[PDB]
């Protein structure tokens, strides 16, 4: 007889449901953590927005639905260390225009005096998914070019003890197929793989915060796209880490984060490098768990990023002048 | 006659002051008196009697300023606000109560001027000396301008533009050919001055 | 004496002033004293006796200006809401508690109105000098008046619409057909005053 | 309209952890008259709340207010791995929809054969027609514009249609949006026909201002068609009233005046979010 | 005595003037002495001195006013916030830093009363001038009203009403009868007055 | 010396008066003289002298005042924040710039507390006068009090409880038994008052 609130987070995907991710190889050893010497570390996240959607039809008489979608990423430089405050590296402002077969063309805009916006071409799946043409694409596209605008700044992979990771970098949610040679730490927030079984739930309430869980290898076989067809299987290293203690009304579970590292299969170099990273986490992401009390979601966030996805609202202007603007462009 | 619009009830409706609106028609100035009428929960019906001085147009509809103004010239959904201030002058009966906000108002231009301008309290001695916008004329108590009640008549204003000497010549020419002074004179029961 | 709203709560219920919601039905008007009653924790009851002086009513649950009154009049749900202001003359006990919002309220005319107007201190020599809204007799006291506690008379405004002589006329009317000058007269002490 | 107050998560000696909810609904009715003698009025607005728990069976059904909070504990069945994060966001609705027709079955006009009396009390209902109402005389309308393309020559009309007139009565089996294995009685019949608003404005697409009805009948029952025609030229006249003008509201068309003031009295009716997940908070410690 | 609340913190705390909340129980009206300890980080006491002298009630829970008075009445979730302003009298250590928010705040009965009155500076004449809400004599100096070090005693308000005579010999019938004089007077060491 | 706090930005910085936080540490009091190190980006560093006057808490974390202020005692996310005002008295160097948002700031005890009270303008002749809370004396320029440069001394305050007599004996004596008129005769120079 026992009921509490469990923190979580779900906007976009439907039908989740709650799932079983234990694939091999779950172990007990709860490890303190010990910080290193980095010289920086990156977090990165996107934001999606929606402009106005569309509706249209040219001498067919079968209607077709377009979207003026934008997105904007951006990334924020920390030093472990604290010699000084975050700076923004860069966030820049881009827009889809998101259109079935129906091939539009004229991709300029002119400014009267005021307004200014970016119109250009995409191709959502070239009947058919009318309300979702754009809200799940355009956070698919959000992700694929934000993982290329990380790529760029990357600490050199080492093999065993090559070279310690010079510039870290994090990631939102889990680690996408596309980065598979670039160092990259990614944290996940969903609590649908959570109950491992009877006895790891009950080590994973009982471990004291700022310890990390013991390195485990996935499959990564049901999250996987269905007939990717990229390379077959691949292979990834999971640990878990605790923020804080968790309120006492709220679940011994909460406070509690999964992080992903992509590894090649049995390759056992890896491990080894990413040794380091297990004990970095421990204390690093202490230091970055959000302390409770200004935020709704008082646990499970982080300072810059809370911070930081402000900063895209800014980016891109006020919803009203843009959708303002293109209107007069629609009628002329 | 058609109601010019309606009381409003988004402001303090006070019975002091009180906001209300005109539904598209007939225009309302400033210095214009009306009647509101009010309808108590019991059943006595209620009337007040006021003068407009603050009128105001706001356009609804448009956020940002003079960046959507010709938008609504050539295509934007916006339309306008027609309101006005009402300073009530009395109350037919004696009591104040708000004026429910939902209840027409119409202009007074018959026996309701009578009551907006007290002038079922000098009837007898009704001199005219002023006419408003309309065709109706301003009634002065004549008791007050003589020694009946006590009373003197002072013009002021700027010299030269405004005409004051105009004024005098108007009440002395109205005063002795209305017939006030002959009206006043009859029921005299022996008084001081009866010629 | 039935229940005429509810003590609002929204604002400061300060013992000072407190606004209260007038239910439909019985209405209230300017001038109109009320009394409020209130429990406090120990199990004493508190009255607070005062006159209103401010009335207003809030069209709630609209907020474009002079855009909704002709839908109002033809199709949309509304509602209107009566609050007015009440200013404290005296507490029943000497402790300043302000009241629960919540409370019950009602105009009251019996023995409570003698606590609203000072009547208690005032029960041999009492002088009704005039009449409210109801059938209620506001008892003047004649102790000021006459040498008794020393003060005169006086009456100031406007000359002529004002009939200021008519009242002093009732006053000396109302001395002399009261009693009020007996009642004096009786218990006298061999005082100055024994006529 | 649909409310969510906390979502909770518990485990009572099993090892796998279940769901529940503290959502809350309210429905409300707004009576007008169509010729014009008075306002509107709002007949009825009551608080509900409902607990969505798994299979796990809570107790103790008592709630006690210290000085000032109220809330209601609460309890339901929805679906007895399960669903994790729609557990509680189609349960609630369903459940919502339900009650409202069982509400709105209560005041409905006496249901006339061809010509035995008109409806002294009409009724209106958002969406589609639920299967639950079959004999009351009720009228849904709908707003989603899924099935906007008739074909090639009704889309021509359609645009072409000026405001104020109703396209005539067709015949529906309403059998492809009805649940999955049903098993009620089969494929049940509606009749439908549009309804426009306004002329649409210039930048928006014509098809905007477009409603679609429904009104359920039986299977060739022959009687019903001759009853509701003269719903079907009241319906002309009557959304066009009901119609709310083009600026003040954001969905400027396709919408109704009175529904956007209810659905406001609606959120006041139930508390802020605030203090209510205070309350729950003290009570789940204790 | 028990704590009758905590400190609100909502609102600024400044030393001179900080709000406090009352907790259910305990009632405290205007006029009121209260006191507050505060932990100083280094560990040494602090407490403040003051009377309340500003209290209400707000109705916490309704967006719009009067529109669920009734419904609050039969069912809704709502609540009430009973606040109490202070104005500090003196801080006990020579310091001026705000009070943590978040501590009991208690009322004076016995030394705290006299250090909130600066009674510590009265130790051979203590005189008492009267009574307070509660039981407890408020002592005055009598070295303020003889002329030890010059002032005389003024009384004012208006007549009839408030009794001003009635109070100027209760003064003295507390000066001849309380032996304050006595207290003075011995010690004298050549004192100019010692009888 | 470890800084207290840190200058807040959402308040004005304007080079007059600018907020500051306090760090958890040592209180921060009134009428406390501090100073701030501000680096300019050319690279020239800037000190800001001024003394607190306002000083304030503020619970943040919690909407509704006093309902959820037992809350936060038992079980609540709910902090402190702590902050207080500088009015500046003279800065460093000759120019006008407001601090920058993010730099400590420190108190002044050393040779920083004597720019701060312009003691480097008034060196030869420093004569004490008075103490502050912690152990320095305040420096009063002599050449002041006597005819050097001009000058009176003014006491005032209320008679009584205010020890108007007790400043000017200690003053009297720290003159005469400082030394400071014998640092003052030396360099005389042929002056017409060198004894």
């Amino acid at each position: 007889p026992i009921d509490t609130f469990e923190g979580q987070l779900t906007l976009k995907p439907f039908a989740g449901l709650v799932f079983d991710v234990e694939t091999d190889r779950w172990e007990a050893i709860p490890t303190l953590g010990i910080p290193e010497s980095v010289r920086e570390v990156l977090v990165v996240d996107g934001k999606p927005r929606m402009e106005a959607r569309l509706l249209m039809d040219d001498d067919s008489g079968e209607l077709h639905l377009a979207a003026f979608g934008a997105y904007v990423v951006g990334a924020v430089s920390l030093c472990p260390h604290g010699t000084r405050q975050a700076e923004l590296l860069d966030v820049r402002a881009r827009r889809v225009l998101a259109y079935s077969s129906d091939a539009p063309l004229e991709p300029a805009r002119l400014s009267p005096r005021n307004p200014h916006t970016g119109v250009l071409d995409y191709e959502p799946y070239a009947q058919v998914e009318g309300p979702r043409a754009a809200v799940q694409k355009l956070m698919l596209q959000d992700e694929q070019k934000l993982s290329r605008q990380l790529a760029s700044p990357i600490a050199l992979e080492e093999g065993e003890a090559d070279a310690l990771p010079e510039s870290l970098v994090l990631q939102d949610g889990p680690v996408r197929l596309g980065g598979g040679g670039s160092a990259v730490v990614g944290y996940v927030k969903t609590l649908h793989t959570d109950y491992l079984g009877a006895d790891r739930i009950g080590l994973l309430s009982s471990l004291k915060c700022g310890e990390r869980t013991p390195i485990l290898r996935f499959r990564v076989g049901d999250r996987g796209g269905t007939f990717s067809e990229a390379e077959g299987r691949e292979q990834r290293f999971t640990w878990y880490v605790r923020l804080c203690d968790a309120p006492f009304y709220q679940h011994p579970l909460a406070g509690i984060m999964r992080l992903e590292m992509h590894a090649p299969e049995d390759s056992s170099f890896v491990p080894a490098a990413v040794q380091q990273i297990a004990d970095l986490s421990g204390a690093l992401l202490s230091k970055l768990g959000s302390k409770l009390h200004k935020d709704s979601r008082a646990p499970q966030n982080l300072i810059p990023t809370a911070a930081l996805e402000q900063a895209m609202n800014r980016s891109m202007g006020n919803l009203e002048l843009v959708t303002r603007r293109i209107r007069t462009h629609l009628v002329t | 006659a058609d109601a010019i619009g309606m009381v409003l009830g988004t402001e303090d409706v006070t019975p002091t002051v009180f906001w209300f609106a005109v539904s598209h028609g007939a225009s309302v100035g400033l210095d214009d008196l009306v009647v509101v009428e009010t309808r108590k929960p019991d059943g006595t019906p209620v009337r007040f009697y006021g003068l407009v001085d603050n009128v105001r147009k706001r356009h609804e509809g448009v956020t940002f300023e003079s960046d959507v103004e010709d938008v609504v010239a050539g295509l934007l959904p916006a339309s306008v606000s027609y309101a006005a201030r009402v300073l009530v002058t009395r109350v037919d009966p004696e009591n104040f109560i708000p004026p429910q906000p939902g209840d027409h108002v119409r202009h007074a231009a018959g026996r309701e001027l009578a009551m907006a301008l007290s002038a079922d309290k000098m009837e007898e001695a009704a001199f005219p000396g002023g006419l408003l916008a309309d065709g109706q004329p301003l009634p002065l108590n004549f008791r007050f301008i003589n020694g009946e009640s006590g009373g003197h008549i002072n013009i002021s204003g700027i010299s030269g533009v405004a005409t004051k000497t105009s004024y005098a010549l108007f009440l002395l020419h109205s005063i002795f050919r209305s017939g006030v002074m002959d009206r006043t004179a009859q029921g005299s029961g022996g008084r001081q001055s009866g010629t």
